[PDB]
């Protein structure tokens, strides 16, 4: 409409932008002092970086979606800000998966004994994950530098070449499949961790009941936030990408799909705000350093 | 780098690898600080499982190092912090010592338990409380009433009631019941379930510590 | 009994009267005229990493380059401080060591702790591997400090309220010092190695003649256990850090406390004490995760060495005074210039 | 036991009582003079040039 994606969606983006940038800037301030003694802290550091980059991309959305200085704001949001936001979102998703796998490996102590699994050298795998995500995302900014056919109607795929459009469809499908692989792995690993927590701690005492309840609440919060933020987006990202790169088959579903995609992407972006309260806060060294500095 | 400098860097890297391997091996070990009084059954527990007595034993694929600091006879405050990162503390209390005196022996045992449990270095360290000599305590509870140790005791003068009362009195000394757990076992002579109890307690402690290290508890 | 106690009280009163008589002025007013040292801005040049548990002791080499450190993980690491390289890594039979020493010749390293034994390791073995050369049996209490006095004798203090000079070749206590009432927590050998001061848990420091074996002087004033002690470079004075938040500088010739180094903002105890090469700076490690560099002459806090995430358990200064190495409970050694 | 310890403590106090103590002013002056003499040779009082610094 006119008061949904221009007068409301930008406002919610501004709210999530502030409530994410403040927390993630404080978290980046704290995490520079927190040593990387374990892979969990390394992944939390990378997640802080990704969330800060997403929060930095948010003002471009807010403004360009609401209003243009030149049309350069809108074509730039198509070109630069959106690609960085998406690559950082999927970096955050795969790092959530990596955190899930290390939690499974530590708590469960699986049958992968005699195999190294994921112990140490997590900086290298974090770097190769960033490199794979950027290898997927760079063509989506280099190939989208086409002229603007209509100044006021600027669809992000109209600014894209034949190879550009082919790789846009390929990257979306690949990223949706990557998210679903990470989501299945995360569900499996957290189910296994919850099963490991279910055993033991049979004392009906304050400590045992407290540790079971808190661990289960944290796991349920992690899985629920992951679901609510990302599953609505990626169960509707494939149809929306089909709608973008579409032979003529629709008239108005191309609009309800875009509203659905924008709202589900806002849901996924809300994780920049919901991330410190479920991931960083429970980190013992991070909380200790914050309590030492923030008092 | 020169040949000597290259060799020195290679030697340092070999030392680094050896240190990493040693630390990986040591992080899998369960550290158990053993504490108690003179009348406590620490010796019997050690036998069934100069300054510090170190006992290494493997149970159910877990390697335990139990460190007995008895006989140190020095100020605990100057070296107890050396056990700050200990996995668990096994505190032994002789039940039959309720009627004995050095001040009652069990009162001194309670004072030591409260000092160990409520000091700064063991805020979150779990305590396995062994209540030894349950057979002798049951034999002697029929003649010496528990009132001489706990004048406020009002329950029946039976073994079960008195044992539960003593265990509750020791557990009430915990000032961090929300964070620290006290595992109480009634050890005695010819008891083969003590090491299994320690294994279960340290398994619970290890799961808690893993959850904490994962940012999950 | 009563008569002996009365005589002891009279002797203590006479000692206090003599001390008050010889205290005509104070160190603070004599050093009030001299210019302040300013602000110490020492920076971390090296970070020796590789220890995996709390570091309890360190000791510089007489070459001011090699540096031994002891960790609770049962490791005694000899570092090349210039290049950060690890020259040696000795696996200790007991992981509960709380002290370590470096021989002035550099041929041996001492360690010890809760096992009540001082282990002397030979670094210059012909086989190329470091092996323990001696184990000193004695000290029915935990051994808290050891200081090499040449390559054949060593002074070690323990938690049985006694110190001992051992002959390493024979392994037997040549001399025993049995004046302290509380656990002796620190040692310091004079530059001539003819006297040494020991601070104990009885809030007392004692000066012992190594050759005579008797206590020369006793120094009081601290309100809690003395954890660290160090001679002035002149050897005519020493500094003590204790469980209260104050250091104290005592003088042997005056037999009195010259200076106190305390601050209201400091409430934690003091773990390590060392002087700079000139003795103008007094470096003390604290429980508040820092090191304070005081103007030893002016008692002013000249600077703060910060960068240890846990308690600074030990610190030392090189023989040439180029650097200061501080180990901490965070398993890290930091070298500062 | 107690009598022997008390006698030993009395003897030690007597030995530590009859010693030659110099004035605090003289000892403090000597300490200050030692600090002043070695001020130029202390690398921590004044920063050594990075060329001569082995920890640069
Ligand atoms: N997984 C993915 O989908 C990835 C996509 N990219 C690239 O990022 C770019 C973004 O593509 P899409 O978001 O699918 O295109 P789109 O048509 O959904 O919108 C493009 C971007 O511009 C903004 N925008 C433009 N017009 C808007 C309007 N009327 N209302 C609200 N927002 C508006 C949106 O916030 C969006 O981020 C694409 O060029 C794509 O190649 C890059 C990496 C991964």
């Amino acid at each position: 409409n006119l008061l949904i994606t221009q007068q409301i969606i930008p406002v919610l983006y501004c709210m999530v932008f502030i409530a994410g940038i403040l927390l993630n800037g404080v978290s980046g301030w704290i995490f520079f002092y927190v040593p990387s003694s374990k892979s969990f802290i390394i992944y939390l550091k990378n997640i802080v970086i990704a969330d800060f980059v997403m929060s930095l991309t948010f003002p471009f959305k807010i403004l360009g979606d609401s209003g243009l200085g030149p049309w350069q704001l809108n074509v730039f949001v198509c070109r630069v800000s959106a690609v960085l936001f998406y690559v950082n979102m999927y970096v955050s998703i795969v790092f959530f998966g990596l955190i899930s796998f290390d939690r499974y490996y530590k708590i469960v102590k699986p049958l992968w004994t005699s195999f190294i699994q994921s112990v140490s050298y997590s900086k290298l795998l974090s770097v190769i994950v960033w490199m794979l995500m950027l290898l997927l995302a760079v063509p989506n900014i280099i190939l989208t530098n086409q002229s603007v056919r209509e100044v006021t109607q600027i669809k992000c795929i109209e600014l894209k070449s034949e190879l550009g459009r082919k790789w846009h469809k390929a990257s979306n499908y690949i990223f949706v499949a990557i998210f679903w692989i990470v989501f299945l792995l995360l569900i499996v690993f957290y189910t296994a961790i919850t099963k490991k927590i279910f055993k033991s701690h049979l004392k009906s005492s304050r400590n045992s009941t407290s540790v079971k309840k808190k661990s289960s609440r944290n796991i349920f919060s992690i899985v629920f936030v992951f679901f609510v933020c990302f599953v609505p987006y990626h169960i509707a990202r494939i149809p929306y990408t089909k709608s973008q790169t579409e032979a003529h088959y629709s008239c108005q579903s191309k609009e309800i799909l875009r509203y659905m995609k924008e709202f589900t992407l806002l849901l996924s972006a809300a994780n920049v705000c919901l991330d410190p309260i479920i991931y960083f806060f429970l980190c013992q060294p991070f909380r200790e350093i914050l309590c030492k500095k923030l008092h | 780098l020169s040949a000597e400098d290259k060799a020195a860097v290679e030697r340092s890297k070999m030392i680094d690898r050896n240190l990493r391997e040693d630390g990986e091996k040591a992080a899998r070990e369960v550290k158990l600080l053993l504490l108690g009084a003179g009348e406590s059954g620490k010796s019997t527990i050690v036998k069934q499982m100069t300054g510090i007595v170190e006992t290494h034993f493997t149970f159910k694929d877990l390697h335990f190092k139990m460190f007995d600091v008895g006989g140190q006879r020095s100020e605990r405050k100057k070296w107890i912090h050396c056990f700050e990162g200990v996995t668990a503390i096994i505190f032994c209390v002789a039940l039959s010592d309720y009627d004995l005196v050095l001040m009652n022996r069990m009162h001194e045992s309670m004072k030591l338990f409260d000092s160990i449990c409520n000091n700064k270095w063991f805020t979150d360290t779990s305590i396995i409380l062994f209540l030894n000599k349950k057979d002798l305590f049951e034999e002697k509870i029929k003649k010496s009433p528990l009132t001489i140790c706990y004048p406020e005791y009002a329950g029946s003068n039976t073994y079960e009631e008195a044992a539960a009362y003593i265990q509750c009195q020791f557990e009430d000394l915990n000032k961090r019941k929300d964070t620290k757990e006290i595992y109480t076992h009634f050890t005695c002579a010819t008891d083969t379930k003590n090491v299994q109890f320690v294994f279960d307690a340290v398994t619970d402690v290890i799961i808690k510590n893993n959850l904490k290290d994962c940012g999950l508890f | 009994l009563d008569q002996l106690r009365q005589e002891a009280e009279q002797l203590k009163n006479q000692i206090r009267d003599a001390r008050k008589a010889c205290a005509d002025a104070t160190l603070s007013q004599i050093t009030n005229n001299i210019d302040p040292v300013g602000r110490i801005q020492m920076r971390t040049r090296r970070t020796l990493r590789g220890h995996l548990a709390k570091i309890y002791a360190m000791h510089w080499g007489t070459d001011s380059r090699l540096l031994v450190s002891a960790s609770q993980d049962g490791k005694l690491i000899i570092w090349d401080s210039y290049t950060t390289n690890k020259v040696h890594a000795i696996p200790l039979r007991s992981s509960w060591v709380m002290t370590c020493a470096y021989a002035p010749s550099g041929n041996y390293v001492a360690c010890g702790g809760l096992d009540n034994i001082c282990s002397i390791y030979n670094l210059k073995t012909r086989e190329g591997n470091v092996r323990v050369s001696r184990e000193l049996a004695g000290h029915t209490g935990y051994l808290s400090c050891c200081r090499f006095l040449d390559d054949n004798q060593i002074v070690t203090s323990s938690g049985d309220t006694t110190c001992a000079l051992w002959d390493i070749e024979t392994g037997q206590q040549t001399t025993t010092f049995t004046g302290h009432t509380g656990d002796v927590m620190s040692l310091s050998l004079a530059p001539d190695t003819r006297l040494f001061v020991s601070g104990a848990c009885d809030a007392s420091a004692k000066l012992w003649d190594v050759r005579e074996g008797m206590c020369r002087q006793t120094f009081t004033g601290h309100e809690s256990d003395i954890n660290a002690i160090c001679f002035f470079p002149n050897g005519n004075a020493f500094a003590t850090g204790s469980d209260d938040a104050t250091c104290r500088l005592f003088d042997l010739r005056a037999d009195q406390e010259l200076m106190t180094y305390s601050h209201d903002n400091i409430i934690c105890g003091i773990t390590s004490v060392s002087f700079s090469k000139s003795g103008r700076l007094l470096l003390a490690g604290y429980d508040d995760f820092n090191c304070n560099v005081w103007d030893a002459l002016k008692a002013d806090r000249a600077g703060v060495l910060a960068g240890h995430d846990n308690r600074v358990s030990c610190l030392g200064v090189t023989d040439d005074g180029m650097a200061v190495a501080t180990g901490s409970w965070d398993s890290f050694l930091k070298i500062w210039n | 036991a107690s009598i022997a310890q008390a006698r030993k403590l009395v003897e030690q106090l007597k030995m530590e009582a009859n010693i030659d103590r110099i004035k605090v002013s003289k000892a403090a002056a000597d300490l200050m003079a030692y600090c002043e003499a070695h001020a130029k040779e202390d690398p921590l009082l004044t920063p050594v040039p990075a060329s001569e610094n082995p920890f640069r």
